[PDB]
C-alpha cells in the first residue's frame, strides 16, 4: 500500500512501481488506488471478503 | 490480456481450482445443514435399545 | 456476430464496429472473439450459464 503522508508504494507494487520486477502473478486484488499507478488486466478468479 | 481470455474459455481455470482446492480434500468433514425436519431416524440413534 | 467469410459483425457489435454508436451499456459478455474488434472495461456484474 502506500505509506501515510508519503506515497511510497512498499510491497509488491511498488516492485512494480519502482521498475524492479515485470510482472506480477498473485493473488492480488484490483482496488481503487492501483488502477492509477499499474495496469490490470482482466479478472480471472472472483472471491469477497 | 488476449491470453487470460484463452484460458478461461478453455477452462484450464476451473481446472486447476479443482486440483488445487477440493482434490485435495483430506479433512473431508462435509457439514451444511439442511432444516428439513422431516428427517427421519437412523438404527445408530437406537440399537442401544 | 460476425458473418461467415465476409466478418460482417451485426447486431450491436457492428454498430461499434463500423463506426455506428459512440458507447453500449448493456448486457453484453465479453468473450474471446470481441476484444479483437472493440474493447471492454473491467466486468461489473457475474454470471454464468
Ligand atoms: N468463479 S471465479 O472467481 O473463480 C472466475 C472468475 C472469472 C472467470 C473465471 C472464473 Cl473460474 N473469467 C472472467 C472473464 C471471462 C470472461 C468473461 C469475464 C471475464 C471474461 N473473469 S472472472 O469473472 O473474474
Ligand atoms: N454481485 S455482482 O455480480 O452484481 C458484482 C460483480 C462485480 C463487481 C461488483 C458486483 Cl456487485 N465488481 C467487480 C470489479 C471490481 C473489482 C474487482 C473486479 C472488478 C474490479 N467485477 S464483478 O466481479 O463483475
Amino acid at each position: 500500500a502506500r505509506d501515510a503522508d508519503t506515497k511510497i508504494w512498499n510491497g509488491m507494487v511498488g516492485e512494480l512501481v519502482y521498475g524492479k520486477a515485470d510482472i506480477a502473478i498473485a493473488p492480488l486484488t484490483i482496488t481503487l488506488v492501483r488502477e492509477e499507478v499499474i495496469d490490470f488486466s482482466k479478472p480471472f478468479m472472483s472471491l469477497g471478503i | 490480456n488476449l491470453a487470460v481470455l484463452k484460458l478461461s474459455e478453455q477452462g484450464v481455470l476451473d481446472k486447476l481450482k479443482n486440483k488445487w482446492w477440493y482434490d485435495k480434500g483430506e479433512c473431508g468433514a462435509k457439514d451444511s445443514g439442511s432444516k428439513e425436519k422431516t428427517s427421519a431416524l437412523s438404527l445408530s440413534n437406537v440399537a442401544g435399545v
